[PDB]
RNA sequence: UUAGCUAGUAGGUGGGGUAACGGCUCACCUAGGCGACGAUCCCUAGCUGGUCUGAGAGGAUGACCAGCCACACUGGAACU
RNA sequence: UACCCGCAGAAGAAGCACCGGCUAACUCCGUGCCAGCAGCCGCGGUAAUACGGAGGGUGCAAGCGUUAAUCGGAAUUACUGGGCGUAAAGCGCACGCAGGCGGUUUGUUAAGUCAGAUGUGAAAUCCCCGGGCUCAACCUGGGAACUGCAUCUGAUACUGG
């Protein structure tokens, strides 16, 4: 059976119960660990599952497209508040940090709680969340500009 | 040893089988020796679908070579069929 | 995979009658047949060579209901094929099923005949045929199956059919709706404004 | 389209840079490289390194703007 | 069926070796001019008779050395 | 000239130097963008052409046209960047692909939508 | 120096046939004599003569139509600097055959015809229409 | 039944104290379909003045090349200023596969199968002189053997 | 924009060795062997049938199929 | 399963790029050296068929465009098949080893070259004529081709000894 998650979409490969590393069926009691989607999903969301994989692929690249267009939307409206070419002031000065963890829950989570220590004098910002453990690209996102 | 067999070409539903004296251990559509009949399974059998050089089969039988269970059917077949 | 748009626009575009109608109307009362189509159908096209090149494959295509696909394919046979390209791809054209269906009158248009052959109603040597571009042989005979043969379409094609000119290498007995493609058609049987050999340059460039 | 994000503000010649460029200092806030218009260029209308002048400024690039006003 | 090579002897310094250099004209695979290519070969000579700049009739025979595979069969021409 | 010299010396063909090296005979590739910024073109243009720079997966930096009219792209945007130059604007010669990752395609657009990102209007 | 006293003989024709000469003179040799025969017994001149014996001088009388060169075109093909050989199957035709060349075999010079015609291939000496 | 084709229009300018004029020029070939070919240059302040005298012009200054049953003897190399020719008779069935400039020089001449090709500068006027003159200097299995003083197969 | 390279090195005798010829190995002897027809050194690379292109000659190429080779985490080793 | 019969209703099934020249396809409105286009030339300052929308049209069609990539056109590394006075290109000049080439006659040789015979050049692929899947792709019989290599036997004009 095809099983679509947010935005993302596969086929399953294997079935996980708590302890058990097998399991053949599940019912709507008892939870089972997923396996085989194409990537790592949002922390929670709606999953439902399709009869053919074709028809679903179009359906998550519109939700792709959605949450895109309004990642750039956030970030042309964030530049532009500002309606001048710098701060007024001198808290220019700010610290960056690169986040990856491997539970994709927490990354959403624990941000907020990393935006609540935030204030105005120093700025601190999340750059790149990752899904889980490290990557070249993660690395390479830690050199050009200077981060933890 | 040298054997007579069967190596399956065609395309897929629509088998078409090459006739071939071989070492066993090649794969089946590898090296042969020798080709030696072909065997069409889905002939229209309107004409033709099964053709074998007795002669040469005969010859590499006299110098030891195995049959595979396939082609003594097809022999037997084709020594009835004329 | 066809043309399902309006017909007599390329009749008007190609600058002559395509047969995309039955032939129960001068095709003057149904379209300005001598003006192309569009808000500049009136303006002349002062046309390059490679533009009279286009347009004849153009017309040919749009007669016989086919894409560029297929028929660059005929054109690449015609031109293996031993012999003048340029009549071996007309040979080619005349041979597939959907035009003989057409020439023996089953069908009103060449797009009638198509539909004829694809809704299996056309055997050829009482075998079913149903796609378009069977080639058709010599001493084959083409039948409207039992079942298709009270289509009214049917009756209609033929009375049609029997006031065009009729093809010397088709046999047709209308009464049973069966017919025999007696022989390939010779270039001397086929219309002479048609100008292959400006299409075989255009695809040999 | 065109979209409408354009602005006008003045500033005064600054630099006489090469090839019709100049240091055009905002009256408001900086100054921007400023090339001459099209327009402009092509009415002649030399433009001497000291004065008032409009601006056409995408926010685009704020750091860049045409002269369109001629003095 | 006496397969065979002729060629002169360059040098004949060995112990019961020399060396022989086969030359030929072969046409030029892209330019069609006609090259001399040379083929040198270490062939036996028990006995040594075969002398520096001798015409000398060799043959192919089973290794006889690291680089020998091949015996005189006799001199042709010597001492010019 | 002479048989005897390209005997000596073949005829040897001269090797194609690329224009889209950074793309090392990839059809696209990906990368950060370094800076967001506007340019004025060659004579006899004149213009504030939208560029940017751009560190790609494979370490190359280089400058990359924004087309279209209309961006929201800045620092840190992760875009897809294809072959293409712009001829009126020296040293660019890459080309972003609109509605790719984190660009998004031009607002609006009714003709030639694939080449600028442009989903097919509900209508 | 004088390394290819075909390639001359060749062009002494064309040049004295350019200049509408009568005849032409040269060094004489048995290879210039067997292409001579050739050219004679294909009627591109009218006859040849050579003349001494310990320094001989080949003259050859050249050939005039509608005041025009019999001879059209004439042409080295191998040469000391590339040398071309032919097989049978592989023998050129000059003009679609309207021409000929000359070809040199085991069995001595002949045109590309007769060499075909003989089961032979040879060093291809020149063309001429 | 002469058969004519143009085969390039062009606009030249000449410059006086009042300032440019413009002129014309056109480039035809006229043919008789079976053998004969004649390539004709003419200038006009308009268009169809130049096209008219250049037909005039490629009526006489014609040739005759010895063609062979619709298609040529032998391979066959032109040149003429920058253009670098050649031509070669295909077997029956090809027609003629040839750039613009040449094909309407063989098609006009009666060349019925042949292989072309434009080496160099494809510049019309002097592509189609080279075709001419390549074609013209063309010889005959009949002049060979005249030539060489014998009938022998080859006749 | 690498010109010199080589001591098991090249050959000879004899012992040993392999399934088998062989500096394969060892002792002794001779002083050879390779190289501008490109050795040595450096860079790159599995080879072929064929594939794509080209009228051709060529150019480019070596997935899928088939033949040969090489490898089996890396370096080394032998046992059956 | 292929395939055959039956039922329901046009019913569930059309998009993509382009239209200044090269290049098949033209108009209006908006903009005004801006916003933007752009393979090459080159478009944009008040009539823009070149920007953007529209109507119209052209070319493709379950695809259509863009990018990447090889060869082609490119006779633009030219063996086939180019050049060096003024366009890129004669070393400032000479001597000269290696190398390439070498006047003319006879005899000899037979390596180059030429001829014939024999073996080999796997199958598949390519090509030709057929056969089988409703056609086609695809599958398949036979042929031709593998233009190459090698051995033997000859020919001796040309090249080499």
């Amino acid at each position: 059976d095809i099983v679509l998650c947010g935005f993302e979409y596969g086929r399953v490969r294997a079935m996980r119960n708590e302890l058990g590393q097998e399991v053949l069926e599940a019912g709507p009691s008892i939870p089972v660990e997923i396996l085989g989607l194409s990537g790592v999903p949002a922390a929670g969301d709606e999953v439902t599952v399709v009869r053919d994989e074709k028809k679903a692929r179009e359906v998550a690249l519109y939700r792709q497209g959605k949450f895109r267009e309004v990642k750039l939307a956030r970030q042309q409206k964030s530049k532009l508040e500002n309606m001048f070419a710098n701060m007024t002031e001198g808290e220019v000065h700010e610290v960056n940090i690169v986040l990856k963890a491997d539970v994709q829950g927490s990354v959403e989570a624990i941000s907020d709680s990393l935006l609540k220590l935030s204030t105005d004098e120093v700025k601190v910002k999340i750059i790149g969340s990752g899904v889980g453990g490290i990557t070249e690209t993660d690395a390479t996102l830690a050199a050009a500009s200077n981060a933890i | 040893m040298v054997t007579i067999r069967l190596a399956r070409h065609g395309a897929k539903k629509r088998p078409f089988y090459q006739v071939v004296v071989a070492d066993s251990r090649n794969a089946r559509n590898g090296r042969f020796i020798e080709r030696v009949g072909f065997f069409n399974p889905i002939a229209s059998e309107k004409e033709e679908g099964t053709r074998l050089d007795l002669d040469r089969i005969a010859h590499w039988v006299g110098q030891g070579a195995t049959i595979s269970d396939r082609v003594a059917a097809l022999i037997k077949e084709v020594n009835k069929a004329a | 995979a066809r043309y399902l748009g309006p017909k007599l626009k390329l009749s008007r575009r190609e600058g002559t009658d395509l047969f995309l109608k039955s032939g129960v109307r001068a095709i003057d009362t149904k379209c300005k047949i001598e003006q192309a189509p569009g808000q500049h159908g009136a303006r002349k096209p002062r046309l390059s060579d490679y533009g009279v090149q286009l347009r004849e494959k153009q017309k040919v295509r749009r007669i016989y209901g086919v894409l560029e696909r297929q028929f660059r394919n005929y054109y690449k046979e015609a031109a293996r094929l031993k012999g003048n390209t340029g009549e071996n791809l007309l040979a080619l054209l005349e041979g597939r099923l959907d035009n003989v269906v057409y020439r023996m009158g089953f069908g009103a248009t060449r797009a009638e005949a198509r539909q004829l052959v694809s809704h299996k109603a056309i055997m050829v040597n009482g075998r079913v045929v149903n796609i378009a571009s069977y080639q058709v042989s010599p001493n084959d005979v083409v039948s409207i199956r039992e079942k298709a043969k009270k289509q009214s379409r049917v009756k209609a094609a033929l009375e049609l059919a029997e006031q065009r000119e009729k093809p010397t290498w088709l046999e047709v007995d209308a009464g049973k709706m069966e017919g025999t493609f007696k022989r390939k058609p010779e270039r001397s049987d086929l219309s002479a404004d048609i100008n292959e050999h400006l299409i075989v340059e255009l695809y040999s460039k | 389209a065109k979209e409408k994000d354009t602005i006008r503000t003045e500033g005064v010649v600054t630099e006489a840079l090469p090839n019709a460029t100049f240091r055009v200092k905002l009256d408001s806030g900086p100054e921007i490289l400023a090339y001459i218009s099209g327009k402009m260029r092509m009415h002649y209308i030399r433009i001497l390194p000291g004065d008032r002048v409009v601006v056409e400024i995408t926010p685009y690039d704020p750091t860049r703007g045409r002269i369109v006003y001629r003095k | 069926k006496i397969r065979t090579l002729q060629g002169r002897v360059v040098s004949d310094k060995m112990e019961k070796s020399i060396v022989v250099a086969i030359e030929r004209f072969v046409k030029h695979p892209i330019y069609g001019k006609f090259i001399k290519r040379t083929t040198k070969l270490h062939v036996h000579d028990e006995n040594n008779e075969c002398g520096i700049g001798d015409v000398v009739e060799i043959r192919e025979c089973r290794p006889l050395s690291k680089t020998k595979s091949w015996t005189l069969v006799r001199v042709v021409e010597k001492a010019v | 000239a002479t048989v005897n010299q390209l005997v000596r010396k073949p005829r040897a063909r001269k090797v194609a130097k690329s224009n889209v090296p950074a793309l090392e005979a990839c059809p696209q590739k990906r990368g950060v963008c370094t800076r967001v910024y506007t340019t004025t073109p060659k004579k006899p243009n004149s213009a504030l052409r939208k560029v940017c720079r751009v560190r790609l997966t494979n370490g190359f930096e280089v400058t990359s046209y924004i087309g279209g009219e209309g961006h929201n792209l800045q620092e840190h945007s992760v875009i897809l960047i294809r072959g293409g130059r712009v001829k009126d604007l020296p040293g660019v010669r890459y080309h972003t692909v609109r509605g790719a990752l984190d660009c998004s395609g031009v607002k609006d657009r009714k003709q030639a939508r694939s080449k600028y990102g442009v989903k097919r209007p509900k209508a | 120096s004088m390394q290819d006293p075909i390639a001359d003989m060749l062009t002494r024709i064309r040049n004295g046939q350019a200049a509408n000469k009568a005849a032409v003179t040269m060094p004489s040799s048995k290879l210039k004599v067997a292409i001579a025969n050739v050219l004679k017994e294909e009627g591109f001149i009218e006859d040849f003569k050579v003349e001494g014996d310990t320094k001989p001088e080949l003259e050859l009388t050249l050939k005039y139509f509608q005041g025009k060169a019999v001879v059209e075109s004439i042409q080295r093909v191998s040469r000391p600097g590339l040398r071309i050989y032919k097989r049978k199957d592989e023998l050129p035709k000059v003009m679609a055959g309207l021409g000929i060349a000359v070809v040199s075999t085991s069995k001595g010079v002949m045109t590309d015809r007769a060499a075909r015609q003989a089961g032979l291939g040879g060093e291809i000496i020149c063309y001429v229409a | 039944e002469l058969q004519e084709k143009l085969i390039a229009v062009n606009r030249v300018s000449k410059t006086v104290k009042g300032g440019r004029i413009f002129s014309f020029t056109a480039l035809t070939v006229v043919g008789d379909g079976n053998g004969r070919v004649g390539f004709g240059y003419g200038k006009a302040r308009e268009v169809p003045a130049a096209i008219q005298k250049a037909m005039e012009k490629a009526r006489r200054n014609m040739i005759n090349v010895a063609l062979n049953n619709g298609t040529l003897q032998h391979p066959v190399k032109g040149v003429h200023t920058g253009s670098r020719v050649f031509m070669q008779p295909a077997s029956e069935g090809t027609g003629i596969i040839a750039g613009g400039a040449m094909r309407a020089v063989l098609e006009v001449a009666g060349v019925h199968n042949v292989l072309a090709k434009a080496y160099g500068s494809t510049n019309p006027i002097n592509v189609v002189r080279a075709t001419i003159d390549g074609l013209e200097n063309m010889n005959s299995p009949e002049m060979v053997a005249a030539k060489r003083g014998k009938s022998v197969e080859e006749i």
